[PDB]
């Protein structure tokens, strides 16, 4: 209204904008830290030495670039009121954990894209307690070392021993056999192998990958987590060692089972996406299941083998279920998770159906798996041989009207007390609406099965009835399950430690409760922060990597201490600190958290970055940054500097930056998340708009006439929905990587927050933004589409089809391609271009 | 679509980048001519003593080596200019700071000037923005 | 300088710019006509009827949309001084020759992409005079009809008889056998078939293809023109019927040979290009040979077959040369052209070298081709059975230091006088620097070869010595040979009719000369226009489709008439008119042609579109439209309204549009074209800048501070070279489809203009504009990259690699994708968007 | 690369939307409820009598209607709007010129009005820029 009261952003040159991004970069390098993670406590068991434990973890010292296995020494006694900052001692002697300039295999770079591992080095390692074995993958070759088992500990770093192989190709996903630490296993060429460290002997176990031709002609993999499982159900391994050693007893031999998922991806649609080597101009085929198309044909299988005291894999044996998996378990589309009970009695698996409103946990006893041979008389022979009593037990069956979120919390107790009737813990969001722990006791009542003849299962066929389902937590908050959180169950003191949002939805706190009675929920963390924690296996001391919206992340080591007769009220006392809180840059202003109520009177939270050098009276251009989609919470009391520095850069140029989590964003329960069910894309923008009008009323520096909506994945999809359905409020829309047609996106995501296109035709037509292109603005320079060309998650087709329909409707745009970047702009030069393009676009056209 | 935050920008620039200039400036007075070796290797501390021992038993000298103030971002090549390049011989110009293990001889820039005289200028800068990363002139005073 | 004395273009809204483009489109529906083409004169042979001939041709009558076979009736006499306009009688009775919404096969769309033929319907037809057979490819399947052979001349339109088939896929490239009009042939599934129209009997002849898998695995094709031949040597067929029939003399059997090209595309690199069906998200493999990579391994082969009296394929037979083609003819990389002598005695072929500097014409007599079997004793058997005398005759050998342009003019004569020493006509540009016709008589003296043993021929081992080489034309002008021009040799009167640029390079005129004595060159067309001509087979009347820079194209029928004792001076008198000059737009100004000299005093021609409603004194912004590359001349005295209407739209908004024929363009001889040898980019832009300097000095409205350089394909490439090497003169640069890296481009073009990568290293890095990206501007809004995503010729990789290197150098751009358009923007919606984007970009940022 | 030019827009498509304007607005009145059809199909004039006698044989009655001011094109889509569209029952509100043979039957647009009163104003715009290409209204004094 008043051009003397509308703040004008200073028009910088392009080189000026680069100078700003580099000044962010210099400070930015110090701000980013790649905090220590994957903690592993080991006791010292000396009672006369100085150190009580040794904590092993991944980290980059900063002396070097790549993160490596390290350790700290946790003492028996701290000097009180004088904080111990741990030394970061190196296990390995400064070798390259990754090859030169970050070259990987194509499957390794894909796995780092699914896990979103931006950091280089030893990204994941595996550990075996008693042997003290550290098996990891460095520079596309397995390595190992040992530290304090039957051997002793160290103070100097050693050489990491390389594992010699005759196999040609990368050896992915290594795991130590817990039953026998001399044995390990890995995936090679999408087939399961097994080896032995000291003798070097390797041995293939599966034969599903012929290696003959392209992946369009060689479709069976084994022990490999497929695309939709990797990228929507957060499962990356597809094989699970049996943790105990059984003895079939020929004369002295020892069996070692592995449960694995065989996958026959022949009948699933293949799409070609450009390879990283642009000069070659070739693509890679990808078995990408489009929405509505048929998922891979999955199955569980036991690859067993038998060994001797000399340490040689003497026998081997593939086993498969007595009936085919699809027929023995109808309505089972995806194996969400799997593993074993710790005694070894049963192999468990979480199944999940195609509507994703029907999840059920099942126990599969190893005798249910007969050997596998093409001879149908041997097959009938062992179908006769399997006992009548043994049975898969569908132990738990979650059914819902919204969708099942995969909760990987499942702690089966030992059941040797009362020798039947498995008792386990299980997170259940569908029951009350919020993810809460339960102790559930089911009854394994086998009725007796003739496995030779083929039967058709009924609707509640193997479903065991529940003895009891005591509720350990309740409230308007949830127990954190997904995204690699976990519980820790001390069975000696009979306590279950979980993480949750009980104090407030914006913070993750470590809580403990007893699983005998839901007496009280004891918080073990300071309020006003959000915590990512990790316990000792002895349950005496933990790490917490925590932060707040103002303070950077610190990593403090706490020690549970108190009278042992009352373990539930053990006081966590700060013992020592690992990585203390970094320096916020002087130009960095921590942002302000707010909340508000909608017209439906639901509470939404939001952030705001205020314009630096704010002048009262002046109205400012506002960038509504947005994601707004499920399984992601933008707004929480946590450090927004290491991942959202760009929002601060905008603020430092004078843009108000608003961030709102409307309905759909997680950690606020299923009924909250479920407001987007079959209308995803439609309700979020009303929540974002209402958030603008509230912030406009509350703070007086929000100019409604100049609003930009910027998003990247689902956020870019929403930014385009914003510009379509709310054109008068949103001036411009920087839509990065947008999902423009839902019918093209993959099954796991879309089939869950909407459903199959035959079911929701109105929801797909109203949600696919590329089919609504006529309502985009006729004015130019109001829409900037950003897209990484080699994308495998939100394929380039989406931007391409949007640009196609813009062409057909005669509407302007702008477009920026990142030819070498998959889904996140990975390379810093390309990211710097992205940021200077964003600043320029806002500078000129907002 | 699990939110690539996409902040990225992980240069992870090392404080070794000042002492990568110290590896820089190797010259040899074997003949009437004088010539130089240039190295810029971060991401290992042992590369200092490694290339030191290697190039003194390969009969070269260490010079002053003024350090860059900015710990330089990794992933970008740095060009070489000055009064030296364009008059007297420099075989490669640009340096990519890439890692190799300390037991290997690295990429180096070789710089022949013949007689020395009053000195001659060498400069290391970036091609990304053309800002000064490094700048010095050689000595006739730090020789045998 | 004087900001009150420079023209500011009226900034229109986006919808305004669409309104302007639509108002241009309101009469481009008038100005495009698709003037008739592929004329075939047939006499009426009546001597008492009213019409002397019937002219058959292709045409869209604008009573219909798709072009169709038509005819006109040319009368015996005309009332003089009152012009006769020929009616467009429809030959067929208004059926459609395209499916709904233009859906074609992928091979049809690729072949139309190759010839750049944008109009719909019957693309092209084949004709046999004696039977009066019109065999054409319309819609789903081949068709044929007849008019006035042994039957009579119809007056109503008839029905097109369909050719039924048992074969699947499209039937591409159909041709009538000249010796027997009942038989015809086509390519199907990249193998040569032959059929018979009346009985329906078909027969495959080649088995180099199997259709086992994709083209990555089924690499041998036969009788089809490969990519590089289709797109750089303008040959679209790989099989040639023998024009005469020989008699095997078993009992009565009539043999019919076909020369065909075997192609082994195994070693040629494969590139994946996105399919037109974006939803499927798959690619197509394309055997695309980059520079330095292996070209396809070629060979010539004889496919014979023998028929009974009743017209049934009695026998068939593949034949191959007695020694391998690669061994008999080393240094032969491409078969530019091929065919047969008119008497049928020898099959000729133009070979061409890898560096395209060693073209040589060779005759291959059919007895040189033995049958082809795996039995090496039958092979040796017929190597003895071949006579000693028969021999390939390297008849003609053009060698140059610049490059050989493929001139397809080669008219061998009957050699009935003194039955050796073949006398032929041949266009030769390398001799004098300009394409001039010659009559050349080479003496065919066979030396006698033992074809049983395999030997290696020497350098000029089959080279016959020349008897004589009379030059029929000479001067500083050239005879048209490329771009489907041709000569017409009246052997009865001993005249040869050709087209040339003897008056001026800006016009194409029909000339005639006698080949008995190189006498006087008679022009037949009126000067002041440029003409595309086509003679009768009886050489009594021709058509000329002509135009000027001011007048639209008309199509007039001229008649050679005069005393027969001196046929060289037969006066072409205007007989009748077929198509008149259409109505020019109300807001079209004709552009002005100019010329100027360089500092080297080399004459360059140029165009200019003056700004509409020019006020003298004001300086207007100037769009240098450019192509600049070889084999294309933008400026000539022809109508520029149909192809360059956007240039007039620019003028109508107020932009001066300048067009300069830089050095290296065609029509002006080899020495002119050869200034870009190994320096593509390094001379053309200097000539363009020079042209701008000249037009700025001559006309007073060229603002040098506001210069846009716009180009397409090769022209865009120059626009980017302009912005790199002449940044202070070009304000902006709209690069459409640029060739940004020469090392990725194909063999046929690049290996000719430049050399193999090892040879011209500095030429590739200097010319590859994407490797000089650091010199692109730091300023934004100065570079707009346009690219069709599905491009087969200048692939998307080029723009992608440019954008990659812009990202790596931190330089801004803008980008526009056309997701459906391959290389020429073909869809009108996409073309309208392209032009409104161009007007908007110039409006705002120029 | 032999001049991959844009080639403008041929739009070889005119003068036929007048002769497909006359087939529009087919009305059937056996009771006072009336139903309507619309046809828009290019490139010939022998389609006209076939579709006209088709709707004559299938009991739809004629009326002369305004031709478009500027004729439309095929390969592109147009919208149908107006006072009677939306208020009264138009199930195919999207029309499109695409060629089908003179003999064969066509895509329609079913449009019920019921008791029409005295007039039903209708529209056929283009989906490109929504220019008011075509205008009409039907009259019960011209109904059968």
């Amino acid at each position: 209204d008043d051009p003397a009261a509308r703040f004008q952003v200073q028009k910088h040159s392009w080189d000026g904008l680069r100078s700003i991004i580099h000044g962010s970069r210099k400070y930015s390098g110090l701000i980013v830290n790649k905090a220590p993670h994957d903690f592993q406590f080991v006791q010292k068991t000396d009672e006369s030495g100085p150190h009580s434990h040794r904590l092993y973890y991944l980290g980059m010292p900063y002396g070097s670039r790549e993160n490596s296995l390290l350790y700290s020494e946790i003492p028996k006694k701290v000097r009180k009121e004088a904080l111990l900052l741990l030394s970061w001692k190196q296990m390995l002697d400064h070798f390259q954990a990754t090859p030169h300039h970050g070259v990987y295999s194509r499957e390794e770079e894909l796995l780092r894209e699914r896990k979103r591992l931006g950091v280089f080095g030893i990204t994941s390692y595996d550990f075996h307690s008693e042997s003290g074995l550290f098996l990891f993958q460095a520079s596309n070759s397995l390595f190992h070392c040992r530290d304090g088992g039957k051997n002793g500990f160290m103070v100097s770093p050693m050489k990491p021993l390389e594992i010699k192989t005759q196999c040609s190709g990368p050896r992915m996903d290594p795991k130590i056999c817990p039953a026998d630490p001399a044995f390990f296993s890995f995936i090679n060429n999408s087939d399961l192998w097994v080896a032995n460290i000291e003798t070097g002997e390797e041995r293939r176990l599966t034969f599903c990958h012929q290696g003959l031709s392209n992946v369009l002609d060689d479709p069976k993999s084994a022990g490999v987590a497929t695309f939709v499982i990797q990228e929507e159900f957060d499962r990356f391994t597809g094989y699970w060692w049996c943790p105990t050693a059984s003895w079939e007893g020929s004369e002295g031999l020892k069996t070692l089972r592995i449960l694995y998922e065989e996958v026959d991806e022949s009948e699933v649609e293949v799409i070609h996406v450009p390879s990283p080597a642009l000069e070659e101009r070739k693509t890679d085929s990808y078995r990408y299941p489009r929405t509505g198309s048929k998922n891979p044909k999955i199955a569980l299988k036991l690859a067993e083998f038998q060994t001797d005291s000399q340490g040689k894999i003497v026998s081997t044996q593939e086993k498969e279920l007595v009936q085919p998996f699809s027929s023995l378990f109808p309505k089972v589309e995806y194996i969400a998770r799997a593993g074993w009970t710790r005694d070894g009695k049963y192999a468990w698996a979480m199944f999940l159906d195609r509507p994703q409103q029907w999840l059920q946990l099942v126990l599969l006893p190893p005798a249910l798996f007969i050997p596998s041979t093409e001879n149908e008389e041997q097959r009938l022979a062992s179908a006769r041989a399997v006992p009548r009593n043994v049975q898969p037990y569908v132990v738990y069956e979650e059914v819902t009207n919204v969708w099942i979120n995969v909760h990987d919390i499942f702690y089966p107790f030992p059941q040797s007390e009362g020798e039947d009737e498995l008792c386990f813990l299980r997170a259940n969001e569908c029951k009350t609406g919020f993810c809460h722990l339960y102790k559930v006791t089911a009854v394994l009542k086998s009725q007796g099965y003739d496995w030779s003849e083929p039967f058709s299962p009924g609707e509640d066929e193997f479903k065991c009835p529940i003895k009891e389902e005591i509720a350990l937590t309740s409230g308007e908050w949830e127990v954190l399950a997904r995204h690699g959180s976990k519980i820790w169950v001390n069975e000696e003191t009979k306590l279950v430690y979980f993480q949750g949002t009980k104090d407030t939805p914006l913070e993750h706190h470590l809580y403990v409760v007893s699983y005998e009675a839901a007496g009280e929920i004891v918080r073990l963390t300071t309020p006003g922060f959000s915590h990512s924690c990790s316990m000792s296996q002895n349950f005496d001391m933990f790490v917490s990597h925590y932060s707040s919206v103002s303070t950077p992340p610190c990593v403090h080591v706490y020690k549970l201490s108190g009278p042992d007769d009352d373990p539930l009220h053990k006081q966590p006392r700060f013992w020592a600190s690992m990585m203390e809180a970094a320096s916020c840059p002087p130009d960095y202003v921590p942002p302000e958290i707010f909340h508000f109520h909608t017209r439906s009177d639901v509470r939404l939270y939001g952030m705001i970055y205020k314009p630096h050098a704010l002048q009262p009276g002046k109205k400012h251009p506002t960038v509504l940054f947005v994601y707004g989609g499920p399984q992601v919470q933008l707004v929480n009391n946590s450090f927004k500097g290491i991942k959202y520095l760009r929002l601060n850069t905008l603020a430092s140029l004078g843009y108000a930056v608003v961030v709102i989590d409307g309905r759909g964003s997680c950690q606020r329960g299923l009924r909250f998340e479920g407001a987007l069910k079959n209308q995803m894309g439609q309700v979020e923008i009303e929540d974002q708009v209402e958030g603008l009008q509230f912030v406009a009323e509350k703070y007086g520096f929000i100019d409604l006439s100049r609003v930009a909506i910027h998003g990247w994945s689902y956020g870019g999809f929403l930014s385009l929905m914003g510009l379509i359905h709310k054109p008068q409020v949103f001036k411009v829309a920087i839509a990065g990587a947008p999902v423009t047609v839902w019918m093209a996106y993959d099954t796991g995501y879309t089939e869950r927050y909407m459903d199959v296109p035959e079911n929701n035709q109105h929801g797909y037509e109203a949600g696919s933004v590329a089919l609504h292109v006529e309502k985009l603005p006729n004015e130019p320079n109001r829409l900037l589409i950003l897209h990484g060309f080699l994308d495998e998650n939100v394929h380039f087709f989406h931007t391409n089809f949007l640009v196609s329909q813009l062409i057909r409707a005669g509407k302007p745009y702008q477009l920026q391609i990142y030819p070498n970047e998959r889904h996140s702009i990975r390379c810093p030069e390309s990211g710097e271009h992205y940021e200077v393009t964003l600043l320029h676009f806002l500078q000129e056209y907002l | 679509s699990p939110l690539g935050v996409l902040l990225k920008m992980i240069h992870n620039a090392l404080r070794f980048i000042p002492v990568t200039s110290v590896v820089l400036l190797y010259h040899r007075v074997h003949p009437e001519e004088v010539t130089f070796h240039l190295y810029l290797i971060p991401s290992d501390c042992s590369i200092r003593k490694a290339i030191d021992d290697l190039e003194m038993k390969f009969q070269f000298v260490r010079i002053h080596k003024p350090p860059p103030l900015t710990p330089l971002y990794m992933g970008c090549r740095y060009t070489v200019s000055g009064s030296g390049s364009g008059m007297l011989e420099i075989l490669p110009k640009e340096l990519e700071l890439c890692y190799r293990s300390p037991g290997e001889d690295q990429l180096f820039s070789e710089f022949y000037v013949g007689h020395l005289g009053s000195g001659i200028r060498l400069q290391v800068k970036d091609k990304k923005d053309e800002t000064l990363v490094w700048e010095a002139l050689v000595k006739p005073g730090d020789l045998m």
